[PDB]
Parts: structure tokens; C-alpha cells; sequence
């Protein structure tokens, strides 16, 4: 393609040098696919080879987008967008609709080959440097810098927006009922229409972006395939702040009502108007556990008092755009996953729960990087900006596994925990 | 002996300016030994002679070492290095051998003079400037530049690298079957190729190399192969560890067990059954180079085993891609662990062990967890593979233990070797209550400065007993409490606590300790046929709580 309007100039943080980040080591299955992909890439003059004087790096990783035969590029530039896209969310941002948290039905479309037509600030081409690595260090890596926008980075979008909305428009203007978000590489469609003509509708805007040169792989053939669900079409109508359950039983041991209630005394940190005393005045008397307990009129007046309690969601808790989200998960077992979304300790703007299958099929470590990515989509939807994840598993096994089942072209912040609760089955 | 390479391009920092640091004292005579050097450098047009203008001179010293037929003198450029921007960072590592493909042949070349046969940047050359002053008044000195790369400099390791890289392309694609691997001034040539076609190829590569100003030589070697590399020993058919002594002493300094700990180290990656457990356990604090540690009585035995092991020599094979990459795990009971990696029965690429000095309160399957995770990694970075396991635990056990273990785990294909010491759980909690059991409401309390407390329990049988305790703390006497009940009690027994602590230490399963008091906890654990351990609010509780704890 010719050459637009001149490199858009691109400044970072005052004081902020580049990403200096090391390379993680590879299988050598996934350095031949990141040698092929490259040469490919660098053949069409989206890549160049750099030299010794070029001391910056930001990790890559080769991941199965498809997964059917080709291997995908994964740049890792969550540091060169703290170090930029800090002041191109602020220079350059992308207005994030609140209504699109409430459309029927969102279906997310990849449009991150739309950047690789526009080149980059020769300034800073520099500063988007990757290693392919060697195995046994053996030869030093091969290393490209970017001369096109990069997919991953938050500043190509940014730069490519006034072009997007261009080609969206005479699609706007057809369907004004649609909601259209683009989150990096992303491209967020809701319609409130119904499933079969939100797919034809979306068929209609996916050979619009055609027409107008943006290709979307995404959709491989919707004719003739074997049994296999879509990528990805979610639903946020569903999205809420679950309540928590209480035990429903014919009858009540010692136990029970002493493992009572599920998060109680501390659902008081969350609930702050609920009695449990005349629930506890029912025992005193040094009781065998396995014991059952009947219940008295002022221990029933504290149980459905403190259930219809737990159904009227929290007040107070509001989204803070100034405030991080953070994500924290639980593993449940029986291939199940709980997870709340927060800012401030106890209030939680959204909890929800994971569920794979029955299990004999699928691992932890896929579970969770399911999880992970499922909920990333969610922040995305609802807030326009993703979450740091609190994650129950050990590092080095997170930091080895997690580009195996990663579908996903954004990668949100980690973080590894290493104490456990009891708040298990509190959820 | 310089080269039409390609410069590569150098920026300083972007507010920074050359050097202008001087000398002032001189070392009286040795100012015409600088000038022999010096004009002898400018003829083979290493460096050029410049007027004092516009200069950034940087110091310039001159030594020799013990009967020197030749001077040598360098300049210390510590102060343009702090202002010369940032390189790619040369090699992290070195390739360990194990990972090595054999070969038929291997040579190795010695670049001569490496730096000074690369060219500088020349908008870069003012910078490295410097002096030589001559008598006083400051009569007119010598001052020159650099027009290769200066020895010291910030930036000659990167860009000899590059440039080396960039001259060895137009051979390599020349000879797909020859390898080469570089390594500072250092070449490493190998093929399959027949011993006299591949004579010939070195002999080509030298040619290549001189033609660019790259000196290489035809027999330069004080010794032939086996080659004393990096600390190792490469042989034609096995690698090994370059031999390490481990000395012997009366009185032990730090600094003395910080080199003992690291010949351990370094010795432990062939050398199977090396331990660094008390050894290391000397220098956990507090730490002081020249200060006297008494050798621990464990400390010894474990040196002494290892000794034994040093004793004769073992060697390793290289990699064969062709065939299975296997690694088995070997447990050593005090914390400690023991791995293989091989693809034959009798031969092993490589060994390791795990430290493993996380936490107070650990576990086997664990630990064993953690192994798989430090080989797996191991094993991505020298072979860019993952071994398949064989690991001395039954599926049941570990199917059981991640299915109940709150964080998420992975483990590659793995089979069971059944050779002891096995990797069992010692025991496992009820996970409901047990009717016909008596309950214990136990409870125990301390006071943080008397360091007084009380460990009781209180029974639905109507028993009670409180124990006095000294030298204790709240964490100790509540989990005192437990180990009373569990000494009271017959084989099933129910235990109710009021501390979130002491759930939190046994419901992690722990069959082994750093606390005694733990330890004898889980012997009763073990004892015990089936026990449910129950968690109640401290405060606001039943009421059997306070039965003890108002007692203090
Ligand atoms: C001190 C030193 C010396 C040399 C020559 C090397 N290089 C090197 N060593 C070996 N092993 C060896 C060492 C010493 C002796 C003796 N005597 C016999 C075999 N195999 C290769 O080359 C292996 C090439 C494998 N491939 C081929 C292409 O894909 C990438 C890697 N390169 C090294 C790594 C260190």
C-alpha cells in the first residue's frame, strides 16, 4: 500500500526510556513457527532486523489462534504500553460506550490486520524491538523492530481510529441501533437483535470492513464444518453481582448450623445490617457435632432475615475510573472456577463463576487461562479496560503454560498468590 | 588489521557530553613507553594523532606484569562508559553442554586482536580522546583518537559481536553443514563432515576471516582437546566438570563456605547425591566475610557424603534429538531433592537437585510439584524441549492431592517408578464430621509479653483439662491445644478450634516441618483413624470457647 500521511509523531511519559524486557525461552516447535512467521513478516517490510545499538526488547511468544494447523505471533507489550499508551489513553483515548454493556448480544471481531497497512514514527520504531530466541543460547537472538503499527500495541488503534470510524459510518448510519467498541485488535459488536439476524447483521458489517480492504480470519466458513461452537459471542444481559446462597436443609446438625452461615460474620464486612447472635444461642451447650439441633422461633427469625438480606445487592458501589480493577479467582474443583472483580477491598463490582465441564478432558492450568481470558472480556465490555488478576497458582508454572491455551491478542497484568483461604465454599 | 566493516551507529546519553577528565601526576619514564605503543597504533591506523581542539580527553595509564619483554598499556574509560547510551546486552549465558549435538570434529579459533580490528563510528571517534602530557609548563602533548573499538569501551562487546555475525553470513551461507557458535573473541567450529574436508573448511573459514582483518591462528593451543572451556571439559564423546577440590580446614570463614557452597553448586549438575542443605543452613545469617562459623555436626556428614561422591569421576553424554528426552526425581528426605536427565540407561546428560527453602510449614507432593516445574523449565532452555517423568508417586496420590490442592497445578506425562522412598499423604481430614466421636472445643491463649499462655480443651463427654505453658506465643499454644485433644482422644475424634492460624498449618496437609511441635501433631494425625477438624469465630462464638481462654 502507498505510503499515507506522514510517521504520526510519538512521544512517551516524560523521563520514560523503553522497554528493556528479557525473552522468556521457547520450545523449539514454537521458534521455527516464530523464524517462519518473521521472515514472512520482515519479506513485506513490516519487520526490520536491528542492530547493537537498538537496546531495547519486549518479549514474544508463538501461540495457536486457529489452532487447527498455523502458528500465531503473540507481542507481549503490556510494558511499552504502560510506558506510552499512558499518555496516548490521555492524547489519543478511545471514548468507551456504557450502553454496550447492555446490548442482548456482543460478538467481538478481529480487525488487528488493519494496522499493518500504516507505518510507524521512524523515531520510534525502536522502542517496539523483539528477540527471537535461541535454544541452549547458542547464537544470539534474531532481532526485528516494527515498521508498521504492531498489533498488541494500544497506540495503533489509536493512530488508526480516525480511520475505523471512517469505514464504520456508512455502516452507523444503516444501523443505528448498534453499538461498535474498539478495544485494541477488537472490534465489540451488540445488537439487541435476535441471534439469527445479529449473525447476518454482523455478516453484513464483516464484508462491509471487506469491501472497504480489512480482511476479518476470524470467521473461517459457517457452512460446512464438524461440531464445534464459536470463537466467541457473549451475552452481557446475564453479567451481574451474584448473591451468595445459603444452605437449604430439612434439618439442621451442630455442624451445620455452626459452619453457618456460608461467609456469615463475614458478610458482615459486606452486608453490615445482619444478626447472627440469636442464631448462636442455639447451641451452648458443648454439643457433639453430629448432633441435630431444631430450630427455635428467634433462630428462623435470624436465618430468613439474614437470606432475603443476601439478595438485595450491596449500595455504595460505584465504578472508580481513577482506580485499577482486580480480578481475584478460586478454584472449586469439579472443574469449576468463582471469581470477583473489585476495587476497594469487599466491594465487589462484579462476581462470577467459571464452568468447564465435568472434567477427564480438561486441566487446571486450561481452566484457568480460560478463566483469565473469559473474564478479561468481561472488564472489557463492561468498564473498557482490563483487570490484574490475582491468580491461585505458582509462577514458574503459570509463566511456562500460559501462551498453551491463550486465544486471546491482549494480555492482561499477572499476579501470583500463595496463601490460601477458607472463603472456598463462602462463595 | 582492520576491516571495511560496516561502523555501527553510537549516541551518547541525550543531555551528556564527552569526557573531560585528565591526569595530572605522570609516572616519570614510562610517558615514551606510551609513544612506542601509541605511534605504533597509529600505523596500523588503530588510532590517530589529533590538535587539542574541541577535546574530551580521557586518563591514560600504563602497566606491566612480572618480566614483560612486551608493555602493555590501556586507558580507563569508566566515566565515557557512564555517558555512552545503552547496547543490546551481550550473551546471558554460555550453552551447557549437555545440550550439545556430537560431532565427527570440532576447532576452535581464537580472534586476534578481536576489538581493535573492528572500526568506531567516526562521529563517535572525538569522544574517546585522550592525552599524553609531556614535562611541564604544559608544553604541547600527544593527544589521539580511536578509530577502532577501544578495549574498555561500553559498547565493544555488542558491536564486535554484530560485526562478527554480519562477517560470518556470507560462510555460513557458503556451508549449511558446518556450525558455527561464537562466544566472545571465541569461535567454535564443528561438522560431520570427514576429517579432511573439514580441515579444509577451517582452513577456507580462516581465509574468509583474515580477509577481513580478523587474525586467526593454524596452531595456537597450549592444550589440545579436551577443551577446559567454562569450568567444564569437553570430550570428543562425553563432557565433564573441569575437576574441583574441596579443601580442608580447622576454622571456617564465610568466605571460605560461600566457595564451598559454589564448588558444590557447580559439581552438582553430573554428579548425582550432592546436598547443600546445612551447609548452606551456615550462611543463612548474619552475614560477615571474615567472620569464624563453627562447623555444625550434620554440616559435616553432609560434606563428608559428599566427598564420597566427589571422589571418583563422573562424566555426561550429549544430545541426541533422535531419541526419547527422559528425567527422573529422586527424594532425599531432609527437604531436599535429586533429578536425572538422559535418553540411555547407563548414561546421563545431566543431574540437578532443588533447594526447596521455602515457607515453615511444607509438603512431598509439593515439593515434588516444584521439581517437574524446575526441570521442565531446565529443560526448555538447553534442549527447547520437556522431558518425559518418571516419578516415585502413585497416580492415586497425586491425582488425589491436586483435585484437593487450592492451587491450580500442571504435570506433564509422567510414569511411576516404584523404587522407594515413595511419595504418600501420611494422612487426610475428614471432610464431614464423625458421629460416635467425642468433640474437643479446644482453645488456647497467650500473653505477648509475660510469654505465659494456656493450651485446654473442653470434651461433650464432659472432660476438660488445662495445660500450663511457658516460653510460648498465641500461634503456639493454639496449635498446643490441637495436639492436646488429639493425645486425649481415642482413634476418630472431632476437634473444634476458634483459630484461623491453626486450621491454616494442619488443613495444609504437612507431613513434615521446621516446628517440633508440628511434627508431633502430625505423628498423632497418622495415629489417628479418622479426624474432622472444625472452624468456629474466635470471638463470637458457642460458648465452649471462652471456657479456656478466660483463663487468661
Ligand atoms: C569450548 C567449545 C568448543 C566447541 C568446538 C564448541 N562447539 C561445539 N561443540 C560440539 N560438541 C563437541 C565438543 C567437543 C568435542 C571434542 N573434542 C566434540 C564434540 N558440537 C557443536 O556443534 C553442534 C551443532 C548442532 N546443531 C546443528 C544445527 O542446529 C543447531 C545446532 N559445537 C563449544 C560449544 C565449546
Amino acid at each position: 500500500p502507498i505510503s499515507p500521511i506522514e510517521t504520526v509523531p510519538v512521544k512517551l511519559k516524560p523521563g520514560m526510556d523503553g522497554p528493556k524486557v528479557k525473552q522468556w525461552p521457547l520450545t523449539e516447535e514454537k521458534i521455527k513457527a516464530l523464524v517462519e512467521i518473521c521472515t514472512e513478516m520482515e519479506k513485506e517490510g513490516k519487520i526490520s532486523k536491528i542492530g547493537p545499538e537498538n537496546p531495547y526488547n519486549t518479549p514474544v511468544f508463538a501461540i495457536k489462534k486457529k489452532d487447527s494447523t498455523k502458528w500465531r505471533k503473540l507481542v507481549d507489550f503490556r510494558e511499552l504500553n504502560k510506558r506510552t499508551q499512558d499518555f496516548w489513553e490521555v492524547q489519543l483515548g478511545i471514548p468507551h460506550p456504557a450502553g454496550l454493556k447492555k446490548k442482548k448480544s456482543v460478538t467481538v471481531l478481529d480487525v488487528g490486520d488493519a494496522y499493518f497497512s500504516v507505518p510507524l514514527d521512524e523515531d520510534f520504531r525502536k522502542y517496539t524491538a523483539f528477540t527471537i530466541p535461541s535454544i541452549n543460547n547458542e547464537t544470539p537472538g534474531i532481532r526485528y523492530q516494527y515498521n508498521v503499527l504492531p498489533q498488541g500495541w494500544k497506540g495503533s488503534p489509536a493512530i488508526f481510529q480516525s480511520s475505523m470510524t471512517k469505514i464504520l459510518e456508512p455502516f452507523k448510519k444503516q444501523n443505528p441501533d448498534i453499538v461498535i467498541y474498539q478495544y485494541m485488535d477488537d472490534l465489540y459488536v451488540g445488537s439487541d437483535l435476535e441471534i439469527g439476524q445479529h449473525r447476518t447483521k454482523i455478516e453484513e458489517l464483516r464484508q462491509h470492513l471487506l469491501r472497504w480492504g480489512l480482511t476479518t480470519p476470524d470467521k473461517k466458513h459457517q457452512k460446512e464444518p464438524p461440531f464445534l461452537w464459536m470463537g466467541y459471542e457473549l451475552h452481557p444481559d446475564k453479567w451481574t453481582v451474584q448473591p451468595i446462597v445459603l444452605p437449604e436443609k430439612d434439618s439442621w446438625t451442630v455442624n451445620d448450623i455452626q459452619k453457618l452461615v456460608g461467609k456469615l460474620n463475614w458478610a458482615s464486612q459486606i452486608y453490615p445490617g445482619i444478626k447472627v447472635r440469636q442464631l448462636s444461642k442455639l447451641l451452648r451447650g458443648t454439643k457433639a457435632l453430629t448432633e441435630v439441633i431444631p430450630l427455635t422461633e428467634e433462630a428462623e427469625l435470624e436465618l430468613a432475615e439474614n437470606r432475603e438480606i443476601l439478595k438485595e445487592p450491596v449500595h455504595g458501589v460505584y465504578y472508580d475510573p481513577s482506580k485499577d480493577l482486580i480480578a481475584e479467582i478460586q478454584k472449586q474443583g469439579q472443574g469449576q472456577w468463582t471469581y470477583q472483580i473489585y476495587q476497594e477491598p469487599f466491594k465487589n463490582l462484579k462476581t462470577g463463576k467459571y464452568a468447564r465441564m465435568r472434567g477427564a478432558h480438561t486441566n487446571d492450568v486450561k481452566q484457568l487461562t480460560e478463566a483469565v481470558q473469559k473474564i478479561t472480556t468481561e472488564s472489557i465490555v463492561i468498564w473498557g479496560k482490563t483487570p490484574k488478576f490475582k491468580l491461585p497458582i505458582q509462577k514458574e508454572t503459570w509463566e511456562t503454560w500460559w501462551t498453551e491455551y491463550w486465544q486471546a491478542t491482549w494480555i492482561p497484568e499477572w499476579e501470583f498468590v500463595n496463601t490460601p483461604p477458607l472463603v472456598k465454599l463462602w462463595y | 588489521p582492520i576491516s571495511p566493516i560496516e561502523t555501527v551507529p553510537v549516541k551518547l546519553k541525550p543531555g551528556m557530553d564527552g569526557p573531560k577528565v585528565k591526569q595530572w601526576p605522570l609516572t616519570e619514564e614510562k610517558i615514551k613507553a606510551l609513544v612506542e605503543i601509541c605511534t605504533e597504533m597509529e600505523k596500523e591506523g588503530k588510532i590517530s594523532k589529533i590538535g587539542p581542539e574541541n577535546p574530551y580527553n580521557t586518563p591514560v595509564f600504563a602497566i606491566k606484569k612480572k618480566d614483560s619483554t612486551k608493555w602493555r598499556k590501556l586507558v580507563d574509560f569508566r566515566e565515557l562508559n557512564k555517558r555512552t547510551q545503552d547496547f543490546w546486552e551481550v550473551q546471558l549465558g554460555i550453552p551447557h553442554p549437555a545440550g550439545l549435538k556430537k560431532k565427527k570434529s570440532v576447532t576452535v579459533l581464537d580472534v586476534g586482536d578481536a576489538y581493535f580490528s573492528v572500526p568506531l563510528d567516526e562521529d563517535f571517534r572525538k569522544y574517546t580522546a585522550f592525552t599524553i602530557p609531556s614535562i611541564n609548563n604544559e608544553t604541547p602533548g600527544i593527544r589521539y583518537q580511536y578509530n577502532v573499538l577501544p578495549q574498555g569501551w561500553k559498547g565493544s562487546p555488542a558491536i564486535f559481536q554484530s560485526s562478527m555475525t554480519k562477517i560470518l553470513e556470507p560462510f555460513a551461507a557458503q556451508n549449511p553443514d558446518i556450525v558455527i557458535y561464537q562466544y566472545m573473541d571465541d569461535l567454535y567450529v564443528g561438522s560431520d563432515l570427514e576429517i579432511g574436508q573439514h580441515r579444509t573448511k577451517i582452513e577456507e573459514l580462516r581465509q574468509h576471516l583474515l580477509r577481513w582483518g580478523l587474525t586467526t591462528p593454524d596452531k595456537k593451543h597450549q592444550k589440545e582437546p579436551p577443551f577446559l572451556w567454562m569450568g567444564y571439559e569437553l570430550h570428543p564423546d562425553k563432557w565433564t566438570v573441569q575437576p574441583i577440590v574441596l579443601p580442608e580446614k580447622d576454622s571456617w570463614t564465610v568466605n571460605d563456605i560461600q566457595k564451598l557452597v559454589g564448588k558444590l553448586n557447580w559439581a552438582s549438575q553430573i554428579y548425582p547425591g550432592i546436598k547443600v542443605r546445612q551447609l548452606s543452613k551456615l550462611l543463612r545469617g548474619t552475614k560477615a566475610l571474615t567472620e569464624v562459623i563453627p562447623l555444625t555436626e550434620e554440616a559435616e556428614l553432609e560434606l563428608a557424603e559428599n566427598r564420597e561422591i566427589l571422589k571418583e569421576p563422573v562424566h555426561g553424554v550429549y544430545y541426541d534429538p533422535s531419541k526419547d528426552l527422559i528425567a527422573e526425581i529422586q527424594k532425599q528426605g531432609q527437604g531436599q531433592w535429586t533429578y536425572q536427565i538422559y535418553q540411555e540407561p547407563f548414561k546421563n546428560l545431566k543431574t540437578g537437585k532443588y533447594a526447596r527453602m521455602r515457607g515453615a510449614h511444607t509438603n512431598d507432593v509439593k515439593q515434588l510439584t516444584e521439581a517437574v516445574q524446575k526441570i521442565t523449565t531446565e529443560s526448555i532452555v538447553i534442549w527447547g524441549k520437556t522431558p518425559k517423568f518418571k516419578l516415585p508417586i502413585q497416580k492415586e496420590t497425586w491425582e488425589t492431592w491436586w483435585t484437593e490442592y487450592w492451587q491450580a497445578t500442571w504435570i506433564p506425562e509422567w510414569e511411576f517408578v516404584n523404587t522407594p522412598p515413595l511419595v504418600k499423604l501420611w494422612y487426610q481430614l475428614e471432610k464431614e464430621p464423625i458421629v460416635g466421636a467425642e468433640t474437643f472445643y479446644v482453645d488456647g491463649a497467650a500473653n505477648r509479653e509475660t510469654k505465659l499462655g494456656k493450651a485446654g480443651y473442653v470434651t461433650n463427654k464432659g472432660r476438660q483439662k488445662v495445660v500450663p505453658l511457658t516460653n510460648t506465643t498465641n500461634q503456639k499454644t493454639e496449635l498446643q491445644a490441637i495436639y492436646l485433644a488429639l493425645q486425649d482422644s481415642g482413634l476418630e475424634v472431632n476437634i473444634v478450634t476458634d483459630s484461623q492460624y491453626a486450621l491454616g498449618i494442619i488443613q495444609a496437609q504437612p507431613d513434615k516441618s521446621e516446628s517440633e511441635l508440628v511434627n508431633q501433631i502430625i505423628e498423632q494425625l497418622i495415629k489417628k483413624e479418622k479426624v474432622y477438624l472444625a472452624w468456629v469465630p474466635a470471638h463470637k462464638g458457642i460458648g465452649g470457647n471462652e471456657q479456656v481462654d478466660k483463663l487468661v
